[PDB]
Order: C-alpha cells, then structure tokens, then sequence
C-alpha cells in the first residue's frame, strides 16, 4: 500500500528529498507520517501530516530541518531534510493510518500505524 | 450461605462483565476494524492468560486454604502472607521478562517490534491483575459472594470508563491498553470491599513465607499449568482433525461453536469457585461431602438443563446476537454441544471436590480422562461429520467422563481401595 523513494549516502549538510506514493482510493482520511530506524534503535517518530486542516508535527530533533507536505492530487507525501547530521543515519519508511488510530495524542506511536512501506536507506557521511 | 444464593450474586457480576464486554468489544469493532482485531488478536488472548498466570495460578489455592482455616487466625494469617509473597514475587518476576524481553514479546504478539511501549506498561498492569485477582479468591475463600460480586462490578464498570478515555487519548494503542486495565482495574474496589467488610485485617496481605504452605499453593499451580496444556493441545488437533478433511469455514463454525460454548460454562459455573469451593474445602466427612455433592447436583443439574433448553430454543437469535453473521450454520451444532454443557457441569461438580481437596493425583486423573475421551470420540465423529461430528464428540465425550465422575465418587464414598 505504501512505496518509497529517494535517499541514500548524501554528504553531512546536503538536502535530501524523500517521496512515499500510495494505492488504493480513500488518500485524503489517512493520516500520513514518517518514522525512522536506526542501526541499533527502535522506530522513532519523524514527522507527520494530517487527514484534514494539513497540520503537521516533527520531532525535536527535526523541527526547524525537516520538512512535512502532502499532495491528495496524486496521493503522495514528500520529506525535505536539510542540514543532514550523522544522528539522521536511518532506514526512513512511511506510514499511513485513520485518525481513530492515533487519538488525540497518539500520532507518535508506530503502532499506531499498520500500513507501512519498504523503508528507504539514508545514511549522512 | 448457599449455592442458589451465590448464583444470584455471581449471575449479576456476571452479566455486567458480558455487558461491558460486548460493548467494549463492540467499540473496539467499530473504531479499528478488522486490521485492529487482526493485530489485537494474541494481545487480547495474553490479557486472558495473564487473568492466571499473574499470580502464579495458586487462586484457587488460596480459597481452598482459606476456607479451611478461616476458624484459625494463626494459620489463616499464614496462608494468606505466604499467598501474598507467591503473588507478589511472581508478578515481579513477570514484569521483569515483560520489561526486558518487550521486543521479543511484542513481535510474537503483533509481527513488529512497534509496540514495546505497550508490552512495558502491560508489565505493570498485570500487577494489578495478579493483586486483584488474589483479593477475590479471599473473598471467595470466605464464601463472600456479595463482596466479590460487587467488587467485579465496580471494576466492570470504571474499566469501561478507563477504555473509553484510553482509547480516545491514545488511539488504537491506547484502546489495547485499555484491554489490559479491564482485568487490572479489579484490584481497587476489590482492596476496598476487603478491608470495608470486615474480612480480614489488612496486616494478613504483608508478604510472608510458610514452607509448607508455599508447598500446598504449588500443588494448585501445577493444576493451573496441567490444565493449561491438556484439553487445549486436545481442541488444537481437533481443529486439525476438522482442517485435514473440511474447509476453514467449517473450522470457523466449530470454533466459534467451541467459544462461546466454553463462555457459556464460565457465566454458569462462575459461582462454583465462590460457593462450592470454599464449602468442600471445609468438609472432611465422607456423609457430610456426599450430602454437600448430591445437594448441588440436585440444584445445578435442573437450573442448567432449563437454562440450556431455553438457549437452544433462541439459538438463532443468541447468533444474531452474539456472534457476526458470517456462519449462521451452528445452530445445528447447538444442541449437541448444549447437552455436553450440561453433563459437564455436573462434571465440574465432582471436579471442584478435586480442588477441594487439592487433590493433585485425582486432578491429573481427571484431566487425563477427558484429553482421552475427547480423542477417541473426535478421531471417530470428526472425519465423517465435520464440525457437527466435533460438538457430537463433545457431547459424548461428557455423557461417558459424567458417569465415570459418578462411579469413580461412588467407589471412593464406599472406600473401595480401603
Ligand atoms: C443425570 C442427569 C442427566 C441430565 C441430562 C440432561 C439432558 C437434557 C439437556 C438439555 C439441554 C439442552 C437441550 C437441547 C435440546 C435439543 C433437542 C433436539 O432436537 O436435539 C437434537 C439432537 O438431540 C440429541 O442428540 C440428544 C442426545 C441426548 C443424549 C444424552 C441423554 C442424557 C444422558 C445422561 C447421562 C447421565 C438435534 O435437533 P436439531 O437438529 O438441532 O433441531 C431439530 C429441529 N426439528
Ligand atoms: C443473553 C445475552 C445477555 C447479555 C447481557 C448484557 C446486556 C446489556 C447489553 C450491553 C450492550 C452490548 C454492546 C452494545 C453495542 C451496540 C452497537 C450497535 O452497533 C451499531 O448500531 C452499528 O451497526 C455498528 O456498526
Ligand atoms: C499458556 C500457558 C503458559 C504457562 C507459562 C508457565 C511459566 C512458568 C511458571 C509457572 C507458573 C504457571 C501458572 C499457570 C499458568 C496457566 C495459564 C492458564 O491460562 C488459561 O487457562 C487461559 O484462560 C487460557 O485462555
Ligand atoms: C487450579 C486450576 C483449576 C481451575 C478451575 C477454574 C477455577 C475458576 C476460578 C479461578 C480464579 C483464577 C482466575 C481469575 C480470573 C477471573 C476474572 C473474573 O472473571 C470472572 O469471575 C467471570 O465470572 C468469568 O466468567
Ligand atoms: C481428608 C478428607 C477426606 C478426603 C479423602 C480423599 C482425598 C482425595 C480424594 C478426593 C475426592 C475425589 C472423589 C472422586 C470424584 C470424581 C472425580 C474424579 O474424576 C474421575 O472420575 C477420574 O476419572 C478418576 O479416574
Ligand atoms: C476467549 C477465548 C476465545 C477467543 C475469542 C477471541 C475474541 C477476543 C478475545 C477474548 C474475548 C473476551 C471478550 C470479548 C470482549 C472484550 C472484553 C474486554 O477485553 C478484555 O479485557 C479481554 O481481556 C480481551 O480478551
Ligand atoms: C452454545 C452455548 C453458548 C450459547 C450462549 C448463549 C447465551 C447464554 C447466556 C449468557 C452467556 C453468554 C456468554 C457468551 C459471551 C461471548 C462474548 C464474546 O463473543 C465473541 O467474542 C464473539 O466472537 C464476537 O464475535
Ligand atoms: C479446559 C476446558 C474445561 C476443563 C474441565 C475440567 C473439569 C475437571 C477439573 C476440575 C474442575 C475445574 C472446572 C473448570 C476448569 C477450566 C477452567 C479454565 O477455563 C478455561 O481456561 C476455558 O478454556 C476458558 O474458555
Ligand atoms: C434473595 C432471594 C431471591 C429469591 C428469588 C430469586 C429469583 C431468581
Ligand atoms: C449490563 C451492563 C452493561 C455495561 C454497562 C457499562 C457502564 C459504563
Ligand atoms: C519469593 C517468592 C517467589 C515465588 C515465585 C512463584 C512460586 C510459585
Ligand atoms: C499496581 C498495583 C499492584 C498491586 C500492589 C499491591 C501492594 C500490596
Ligand atoms: C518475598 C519475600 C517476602 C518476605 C518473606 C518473609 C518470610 C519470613
Ligand atoms: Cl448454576
Ligand atoms: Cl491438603
Ligand atoms: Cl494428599
Ligand atoms: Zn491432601
């Protein structure tokens, strides 16, 4: 259901975009977000976008440096990461779930999500 | 006190723990559909194992011990400390799996490591599981039918609530989380009834250790793990049985047979462990057992029997209500399995002498019988009558284990060995 495109080895400091596509018919109620998972660690929240007013939210970590939008034209969600530092080292994936899955604060929680994509690799020199 | 009155305190919390739980379920249903069922499926059969194996399994144990000695303060504090001790020192010891192994724990669970978080806080809910459930089998040891009745009440129904906000502020996770505090939630109302009704000091639960004690609780865990093998290993290749010569959709019609069959017993046989229980735990005469024994069978039989051809008689409508309409082929198998119900209960009548008893030897006994009659009955009716075969292996399976429970009782009131 979710497929997933961009990254790979990009030099400390470059921009990288990443893009994750979607099938199916109902898009637009399916909250989108992108989670990471480094060598070692557990999946970590990443970013996140609504089904409704657009609204986004990052972890600390990213905020101010990465970069949430949607497009319900093609069905599509997009990550812009600038000032990449070696911490951003992760297999980035995609993650698509209904707003009753999240609640009200859960929209960090990966379980929260069971629609999942491949996962694409990021590894900043 | 008597078993008609127990039913009818235990019949009410009873009914309220269906309630909430086909709302709960229902809600459930509703809010994350078939993916969240699919991916709560082990979650929710965990929650039901941790109902026992929290506390070791010893619940019984401690009615039966309880009630023997609740004339005796010395060695009801005894019982009751060494109870606390097994309780309190397992449950710690499965918070610490829980906590340490919860990647492990989670990817058997749901297929990802995605949900440690859960796995860690249901390390501390089965705590209160563990806690509560042992508060319980205290009342139940003093045969407090009230006390325990409304304690599961209470907790019922503030677990409802705790459900509700649980899964509004965390979304699906939140809603399993929810799943585990229904059993948990218990051990509030259940410490308060305890200590409001006067039954025992609360001094009793400070945790202590009587070797001999200790030893008699084990004879009720190792119970709890005979039966947790046995007739389940029994049921998984039944459904073998019925795989290798039908189709999964007659396989789902068995097992949902099976289940709701399996709940029916516990709603009817709930004040069992509350009345009958405590009550042969303290009679040692073989007149007096006899009298206690005939007594309850005279009782349950025609109450389940009556209860049972009612079911039978709205069996479509208990579908319609109870179950998703995706078979409405087991009404055929109702009957069946509804008279098996019934010998089984007064089956369970001389099996909870056997716990009375503590009989460990008699236990495995009885356990044993019924693996093997069910084996012999199923690896007959099954291949040639499919999911009906299997409620007719059952049926047949407990007319024979009722009889051979009412010769084997007959051979040892008359002392046959002696
Ligand atoms: C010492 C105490 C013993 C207590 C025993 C209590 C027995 C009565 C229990 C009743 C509770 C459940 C009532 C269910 C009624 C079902 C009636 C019925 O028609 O049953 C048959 C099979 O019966 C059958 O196959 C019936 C077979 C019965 C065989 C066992 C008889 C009792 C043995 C006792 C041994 C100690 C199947 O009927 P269906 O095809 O479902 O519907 C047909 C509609 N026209
Ligand atoms: C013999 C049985 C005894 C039962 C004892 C308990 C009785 C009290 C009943 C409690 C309520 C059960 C859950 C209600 C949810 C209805 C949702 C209805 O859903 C709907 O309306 C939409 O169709 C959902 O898609
Ligand atoms: C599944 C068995 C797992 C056994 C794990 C043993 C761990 C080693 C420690 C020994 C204590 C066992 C206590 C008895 C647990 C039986 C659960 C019985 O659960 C049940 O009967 C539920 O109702 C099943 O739905
Ligand atoms: C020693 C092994 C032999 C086991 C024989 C069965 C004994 C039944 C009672 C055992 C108490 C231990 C489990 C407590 C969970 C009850 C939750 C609350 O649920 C209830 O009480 C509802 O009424 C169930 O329908
Ligand atoms: C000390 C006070 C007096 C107690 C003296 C004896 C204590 C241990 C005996 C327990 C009583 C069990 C009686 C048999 C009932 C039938 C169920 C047994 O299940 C069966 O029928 C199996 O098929 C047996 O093979
Ligand atoms: C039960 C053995 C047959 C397996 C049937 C699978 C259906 C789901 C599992 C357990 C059924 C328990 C009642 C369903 C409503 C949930 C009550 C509230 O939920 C809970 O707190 C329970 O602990 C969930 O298990
Ligand atoms: C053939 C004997 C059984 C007939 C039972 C008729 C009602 C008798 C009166 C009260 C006992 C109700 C126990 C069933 C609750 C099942 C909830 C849990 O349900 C479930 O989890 C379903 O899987 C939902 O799809
Ligand atoms: C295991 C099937 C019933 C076993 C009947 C054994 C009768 C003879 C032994 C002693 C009396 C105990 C009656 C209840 C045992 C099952 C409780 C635990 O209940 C369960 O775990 C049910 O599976 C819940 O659906
Ligand atoms: C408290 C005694 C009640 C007697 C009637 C019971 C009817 C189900
Ligand atoms: C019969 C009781 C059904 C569930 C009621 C729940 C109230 C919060
Ligand atoms: C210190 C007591 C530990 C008890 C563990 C469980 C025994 C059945
Ligand atoms: C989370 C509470 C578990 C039970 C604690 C009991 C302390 C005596
Ligand atoms: C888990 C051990 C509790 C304290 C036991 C004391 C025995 C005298
Ligand atoms: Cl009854
Ligand atoms: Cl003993
Ligand atoms: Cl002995
Ligand atoms: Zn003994």
């Amino acid at each position: 259901q979710l497929v997933e495109s961009g990254g790979g080895l990009v030099q400390a400091g470059g921009s990288l975009g990443l893009s994750c596509a979607a099938s199916g018919r109902t898009f637009s109620n399916y909250v989108m977000a992108w989670f990471r998972q480094a060598p070692g660690k557990e999946r970590e929240f990443v970013a996140r976008i609504s089904e409704s007013r657009g609204t986004t939210d990052y972890a600390d970590s990213v905020k101010g440096r990465f970069t949430i939008s949607r497009d319900n034209a093609k069905n599509t969600i997009y990550l812009q990461m600038n000032s990449l530092n070696p911490g951003d080292t992760a297999v980035y994936s995609c993650a698509a779930t209904l707003p009753a899955w999240t609640g009200i604060i859960g929209g960090r929680r990966p379980g929260n999500y069971p629609y999942w994509g491949q996962g694409t690799q990021v590894t900043v020199s | 006190v008597s078993l008609a009155k127990a039913s009818l305190w235990t019949a009410a919390s009873t009914l309220v723990k269906i309630g909430a739980g086909l709302l709960v379920g229902k809600l459930l249903a509703v809010s994350f559909g078939p993916a969240g069922l699919g991916l709560a499926a082990n979650f929710r059969q965990l929650i039901t194992v941790l109902g026992v194996l929290a506390g070791a399994g010893i619940f019984n144990g401690v009615t039966k011990y309880v009630a023997q000695y609740h004339d005796n303060p010395q060695q009801l504090r005894r019982v009751v400390g060494t109870s606390s001790a097994m309780v309190l020192g397992f449950s710690t010891l499965m918070a610490l799996v829980f906590v340490l192994a919860a990647a492990p724990i989670s990817q058997g669970l749901f297929g990802n490591t995605d949900y440690q978080g859960l796995v860690r806080l249901v390390a501390l809910v089965q705590m209160g599981i563990a806690w509560g459930n042992l508060l319980l089998a205290l009342m139940k040891g003093f045969r407090d039918a009230a006390g325990n009745a409304l304690s599961l009440i209470v907790g019922s129904l503030i677990g409802v609530l705790a459900y509700y906000v649980s899964y509004r502020l965390g979304g699906y996770e939140g809603a399993l989380l929810g799943l585990a505090l229904i059993p948990a939630l218990v051990v509030i109302p259940a410490a308060i009834m305890l200590i409001k009704r006067g039954v025992i000091p609360l001094s009793y639960l400070k945790p202590s250790w009587d070797n001999g004690l200790a030893g008699q609780l084990s004879k009720f865990t190792l119970m709890a793990l005979i039966t947790s093998v046995t007739l389940p290993v029994a049921y998984i290749m039944m459904r073998k049985l019925l795989a290798a010569q039908y189709s999964w959709d007659e396989v789902g019609i068995w097992q949902g047979v099976s289940s709701i069959s399996d709940a029916y017993l516990q709603f009817i046989t709930a004040s069992f462990s509350v009345y009958l229980l405590p009550t042969l735990s303290r009679l040692t005469e073989k007149r007096d057992i006899t009298r206690e024994v005939v007594k309850s069978l005279k009782f349950v039989l025609p109450a389940v029997a009556a209860a049972s051809f009612t079911v039978w008689l709205l069996r479509d409508f208990a579908i319609w209500l109870l179950l998703s309409n995706k078979f409405t082929a087991m009404r055929d198998l109702f009957a069946w399995q509804l008279v098996g119900d019934v010998l089984k209960v007064g089956a369970y009548v001389f099996g909870y002498l056997v716990i009375a008893k503590a009989s460990l030897r008699f236990y495995i006994l009885a356990e044993v019988s019924q693996f093997t009659l069910l084996m012999v009955f199923a690896h007959w009716l099954i291949p040639a009558h499919g999911a009906l075969g299997a409620a007719q292996a059952y049926m047949a399976t407990y007319i024979v284990y009722f009889s051979l429970c009412c010769g084997v009782f007959l051979l040892w009131r008359r002392r046959a060995l002696e």
